């Protein structure tokens, strides 16, 4: 004879489910929100001791270079 | 011809395991015996004493 | 020389016969002839210059007509820094096997609390770490502090949390008098100390004291020896204006211990067996601590329920006597929140609107009320469900289940069972993490990342970070 | 040795036997009743003393007064009268100790019942000593495999540490006990001295026809000769099932003090709290509440407090409790249980209607929790441990939502499911201990959800076929979980592997 | 539907309060054995 822990059980039983979906369109809903200087300077003063001819997309690439 | 050659390899490990258990395991057995035999013939000696006593 | 002789001796309470200049009650009596230091308390005279006393030490070996010396002044432990680091006996005695103890001079440990004119009470919050402590039931420091907990909840945990947070970093000394518990959990904490650095054998470190009164002792031990890391505690205090942080563990093996004798004692049994001075008792002890003009002493002190039934006198006396008050609830280890700090029944004297910050008490009370209104729909939920509520309801229920579950924080001393690192909160970042919460910046993410966080921005790096893995 | 040797070594000791007698005060009884006596006189007698009366039974002076002296009668009271004489021996209460306890059954006093002939042992210690203090102590790290699976996976025991086995009557406290000295066997066997755990077993209060069936069933499967049982009857006098449980407990700090590891299991204090209400009441000392008296607390704290893990200075030993509280309707709030929870480190608790609703064994791992936790189970417990709780915590919440039904996500549908294969997988016969290495591959299989395609009444089944389809052909694999002691990487591919595979190989009912 | 709600509900709230009744009896029942137990254990001990 216990129901007290009945309505316990129903109760966190029932929010688990409901909000269980809830996650799932929180995820979604979040995930949809989310999918949508100082280097070029050290480059350029590289290739100005050299006296090479330089330009931007070089330098942009070099710099790509270094992250990748 | 893999399966059969590896079958008798692991099987001969068997007998072999077989046999050093059993030659072991009789050793021991034996061995158990004779502690026993020794206790009943110290147990004797314990019996005569105190058969001693009574008399 | 000897002037008392055992007269009777019935398990840890015996009485000695004197001839004559009977000792004052509370006075420490020396039995010669016994294998191990025996000391017995003066508890009260029968007459015909008789006295009895109760046995700090097993009564097993004793034999009647053994002579007994006064020594004229109450039980004296060492005080000083010499205890510092090092364990000791409701005695006096070193256990800790590192040698004799060094004091400076020896304290009785019965002394009258300081006077109510210079009582020099303030109020200071005290940051230690932990966001439902530091938003619902803020700590003052220089005032007592209880951990009410039924057995096995969480409460022993806790205080090494504490300790771990508070304790270290601390300008002033420390205390710890530990009381009636288990003796495995004091091995435990002492190797924790000496890894943690907070102790060690080099003089002149381990500022902090600890003080052992397991169940392995009997009883009239752990009754008394609480008392003995009061007065190291008081030394520090008074002969040292330093703040001093006392930490002590479940008390009501202390008021327990007391009821284990009352009936031998002659006392008439209470409405649930305690003995009829338990108010007096207790109050002797609460009283002593307590802040003055020469020191403050910030005490956490921590009371166990037995069966989980607060009504018991022994806990219900101690509620008026502390500052803050921290109820641990078993329906929230049951969900997994850790620690399962009862945020309604918790409740703090520095909660006030003037004390604290009105943005401090306003997010407090919010939090309060919109779980106070989600326990209300629990019985509508279960007949009918979250679906059938309304919009108002729906988002009540969906921020008080994130906020509740954000309660729970993982620290330093639960990695063992958890598996993951502690993490220290701020008292900004918890107010304003939880205020946050409460004007609904986390609606919108999942339930699940308000989890075993520290603060918001935590939980919001995990809810993205679990978006691109899928 | 020669036989002539040793027969001359037996006559040299038995020359070598000294017996001295001094002057031992005498005192008269001024009353006897319910096994009390009051004695006159005999003066500097110390408290605990063992004292003979003139029949020959014993008996120990407790109350020592002014006016008399009350002694409790440690056995059959029908011979003592008024005016008898009383002699005291000089020496607190002890008890044999001994490697030569082993393969016995004592009584509280420590007298072997079995018949089989009289004790050979020198060694003998008193029943109570001081626990030892907190340096001698040292932290839980060696597991304690009982053999159950829900045990040993969710409540894991250290050897060291004190679990409390509560439950009501006929809820399976006794099955527990009985399966974790069968699943020592194995152990005690191999030579392996580092996990060999010498069994306890002290019974207080209950029938000798019980009693003698325990002990067959050890000798069946020849589990006794590393077992020893105290007995304490109900017929037994209250002293003797009051110092049972301590009798016990100092034959375990034998093998503790001497670096080697034992098992004290006592019986239900319960009926060793009225045996010693019974011995306090008899000597009109002030009752406290329910009856009983006043330092009941400090009765059971004192003794289980001695079981610890000693440090490898002393030896490395360690003393293992496993006290038993039988309750009346389930209610844990009474005093008695409330104390041994507070002072045990984790409890077992038992549910009637686990039991009967085919639970066995009926544990309510809600509640149950043990303080060493995980630092107690192995690395490839451990890993696997963790997770099966989580799970078993969803299920439980979801089992109101089955009742409600009307409509069932496909997630919850899953993980109701497969909540069901950890119950049913986590089931367990009566005296059929598992070996930890094969628990570890069952458990293994329902966590991942491999249970969740075979019907839930298969499970059970699969579970024996599957451990002797490993043994068999997989024997290197168990090697390694065992030797090890980790699941590594090679081995979770090829069980992840082989798992999902047989239950397709044999004959099952694979429809979910 | 509703009318068939309406009256499982009052024969639900009916029976409610029938059982809710006679618990409170036992409750009552109850607490006059809890105070006899606990004085007859207060005068047992003032006895001595
Ligand atoms: N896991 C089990 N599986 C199958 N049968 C069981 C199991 N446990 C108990 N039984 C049966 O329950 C009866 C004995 O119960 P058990 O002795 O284990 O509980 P108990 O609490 O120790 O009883 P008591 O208090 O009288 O000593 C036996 O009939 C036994 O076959
Ligand atoms: N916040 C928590 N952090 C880590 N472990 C916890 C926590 N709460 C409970 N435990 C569990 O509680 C049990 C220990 O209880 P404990 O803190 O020792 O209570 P007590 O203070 O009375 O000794 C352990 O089994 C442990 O798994
Ligand atoms: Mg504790
Ligand atoms: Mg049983």
């Amino acid at each position: 004879t216990r129901e007290e822990e009945w309505l316990d059980k129903r109760t966190k039983s029932q929010e688990k489910v409901y909000f269980d979906q809830e996650d799932r369109k929180a995820m979604k809903r979040l995930l949809e929100k989310l999918n949508t200087a100082p280097q070029n300077l050290e480059v350029e003063n590289i290739l100005k001791r050299y006296h090479i001819n330089y330009t931007q997309a070089l330098i942009d690439e070099l710099v790509d270079w270094k992250t990748g | 011809a893999d399966s059969i050659n590896n079958f008798l390899a692991n099987e001969y490990l068997r007998l072999q395991s077989h046999i050093t258990s059993r030659a072991l395991n009789i050793l021991k057995q034996a061995q158990a015996y004779e502690t026993m035999n020794q206790a009943a013939l110290l147990q004797k000696l314990i019996d005569d004493a105190t058969s001693a006593i009574d008399n | 020389k000897a002037n008392g002789q055992v007269s009777q001796v019935i398990g840890a309470v015996v009485d000695v016969q004197f001839e004559g200049e009977l000792p004052q009650i509370l006075n420490a009596l020396e039995v010669q002839g016994t294998q191990h230091r025996l000391v017995l308390e003066v508890a009260q005279h029968l007459g015909d210059s008789r006295v009895r006393t109760i046995a700090m030490d097993s009564t097993e070996g004793l034999v009647r007509g053994q002579p007994v010396v006064d020594t004229g002044l109450p039980i004296s432990v060492p005080v000083g820094p010499g205890t510092l680091g090092r364990i000791m006996n409701v005695i006096g005695e070193p256990i800790d096997q590192r040698g004799p103890i060094k004091a400076a001079k020896l304290y009785p440990i019965h002394r009258d609390a300081p006077s109510f004119t210079d009582q020099a009470t303030s109020a200071e919050i005290l940051v230690t770490g932990i966001k439902v402590v530091d938003l619902l039931a803020p700590y003052a420091r220089g005032g007592k502090i209880g951990l009410f907990g039924g057995a096995g909840v969480g409460k022993t945990v806790l205080i090494q949390e504490l300790i771990n947070n508070v304790a270290k970093h601390h300008g002033g000394y420390s205390v710890f008098a530990g009381v009636g518990e288990r003796t495995r959990e004091g091995n435990d904490l002492y190797h924790e100390m000496m890894d943690s650095k907070v102790i060690s054998v080099k003089e002149g470190e381990s500022r902090c004291a600890l003080i052992f009164g397991q169940m392995n002792e009997p009883p009239g031990a752990r009754a008394r020896v609480g008392l003995t890391g009061l007065t190291v505690a008081e030394y520090f205090r008074d002969e040292e204006g330093k703040d001093v942080l006392l930490f002590v563990d479940n008390i009501f093996r202390f008021t327990q211990a007391c009821s284990e004798v009352s009936a031998l004692l002659g006392r008439i049994p209470s409405a649930v067996g305690y003995q009829p001075t338990l108010a007096t008792d207790l109050g002797a002890l609460q009283e002593r601590i307590t802040t003055t003009q020469k020191g403050s002493i910030t005490s956490v002190q921590a009371i166990y329920v037995p069966a989980d039934d607060l009504t018991d006198p022994a806990p219900a006396t101690t509620f008026a006597h502390l500052d803050a008050t921290t109820v641990l609830n078993r329906g929230l280890t049951e969900l997994g929140i850790y620690p399962a700090v009862d945020p309604l029944d918790s409740t703090s004297r520095m909660l006030d609107p003037i004390t604290i910050g009105e943005e401090h008490y306003t997010v407090a009370r919010g939090v309060q009320k919109l779980l106070q209104d989600y326990k209300s729909l629990q019985d509508i939920i279960a007949i009918l469900g979250v679906d059938d509520l309304s919009e108002e309801d729906k988002l009540v229920v969906a921020r008080a289940r994130k906020v509740q579950k954000f309660l729970s924080q993982p620290f330093f001393m639960s990695e063992v069972f958890s598996g993951i690192p502690g993490r220290f909160v701020n008292l900004k970042q918890n107010i304003a993490s939880f205020k946050a919460l409460l004007e609904g910046a986390g609606d919108e993410y999942p339930e699940s990342c308000f989890y075993m966080k520290g603060d918001l921005e935590e939980s919001l790096a995990a809810g993205r970070a679990d978006a691109l893995k899928s | 040795l020669s036989t002539g040797e040793a027969s001359v070594v037996l006559a040299e000791k038995i020359k070598g036997i000294t017996q001295q007698n001094d002057i031992t005060e005498y005192g008269t009884v001024i009353s006897i009743g319910d096994g009390i006596a009051r004695v006159f006189g005999l003066t500097k007698v110390q408290a605990g003393e063992m004292v003979e009366f003139k029949s020959g039974i014993r008996g120990m002076a407790l109350n020592l007064e002014t006016d008399n002296v009350g002694v409790v009668v440690l056995g059959n009271d029908r011979d003592i009268k008024e005016g008898d004489v009383v002699k005291r021996t000089g020496a607190i209460v002890d008890v044999p100790i001994g490697e030569a306890m082993c393969g016995r059954v004592f009584d509280a006093l420590g007298n072997p019942i079995d018949g089989l002939g009289p004790l050979k042992t020198t060694q003998r210690a008193r029943v109570e000593i001081k626990a030892p203090g907190i340096i001698p102590r040292q932290s839980v790290r060696q597991p304690m495999q009982t053999g159950i699976k829900c045990v040993d996976s969710l409540v894991p025991i250290g050897r060291g540490q004190r679990e409390l086995i509560i439950g009501d009557r006929q809820t399976g406290k006794t099955a527990i006990a009985i399966d974790t000295i069968l699943n020592q066997k194995e152990a005690f066997n191999t030579g392996d001295v580092k996990k060999q755990l010498y069994c306890i077993y002290v019974a207080v209060g209950q029938k000798r026809s019980t009693i003698a069936n325990l002990v067959s069933i050890l000798k069946q499967h020849d589990c006794m000769k590393f077992t020893i049982v105290v007995c304490a009857t109900a017929s037994d006098a209250a002293p003797l099932q009051f110092l049972a449980p301590y009798s016990g407990c100092a034959i375990g700090e034998f093998f503790r003090d001497n670096g080697k590891h034992a098992l004290i299991i006592y019986d239900d204090l319960s009926k060793q709290a009225v045996a010693y209400r019974q011995m306090s009441l008899l000597l009109r000392r002030p009752p406290g509440r329910e009856a009983y008296p006043g330092d009941v607390f400090y009765l059971h704290s004192r003794l289980l407090e001695r079981a610890a893990k000693m440090n490898d200075s002393l030896g490395g030993g360690s003393l293992t409790a496993l006290p038993v509280i039988e309750t009346q309707a389930g209610d844990v709030s009474a005093y008695i249980p409330t104390n041994v929870i507070s002072i045990t480190d984790g409890q077992i608790f038992l549910e009637t209607e686990l039991f009967y609703k085919g639970i066995r064994p009926a544990i309510n791992v809600g509640l149950s929790v043990s303080r060493v936790g995980s630092a107690a189970q192995i690395k490839a417990m451990k890993k696997i441990a963790g997770n099966l709780k989580l799970t078993l915590a969803t299920y439980r919440e979801l089992a109101a939502f089955s009742q409600f039904g009307s409509d069932l996500d496909a997630k919850t549908q899953q993980q109701l499911n497969t909540g069901e294969r950890l119950v049913e997988m986590l089931k367990q016969n009566q005296y059929t201990p598992m070996k930890v290495e094969e628990q570890v591959c069952i458990i293994f299989a329902g966590v991942k959800g491999f249970l969740d395609a075979l019907v839930t009444s298969e499970v059970l089944k699969f579970e024996k076929k599957f451990l002797e389809h490993v043994r068999t052909n997989h024997s290197a694999l168990l090697k390694r979980i065992r030797d090890s002691g980790d699941l590594s990487e090679v081995d979770t591919n090829e069980l992840n592997t082989i798992i999902p595979l047989f239950i397709q190989e044999g004959g099952f009912k694979l429809k979910a | 539907e509703q009318a068939s709600r309406m009256n499982a509900m009052e024969n639900a709230s009916k029976n409610a309060g029938e059982i809710l009744s006679k618990l409170t009896l036992d409750y009552n029942k109850a607490r006059q054995a809890k105070i006899t137990m606990e004085l007859i254990e207060i005068i047992s001990g003032a006895s001595i």
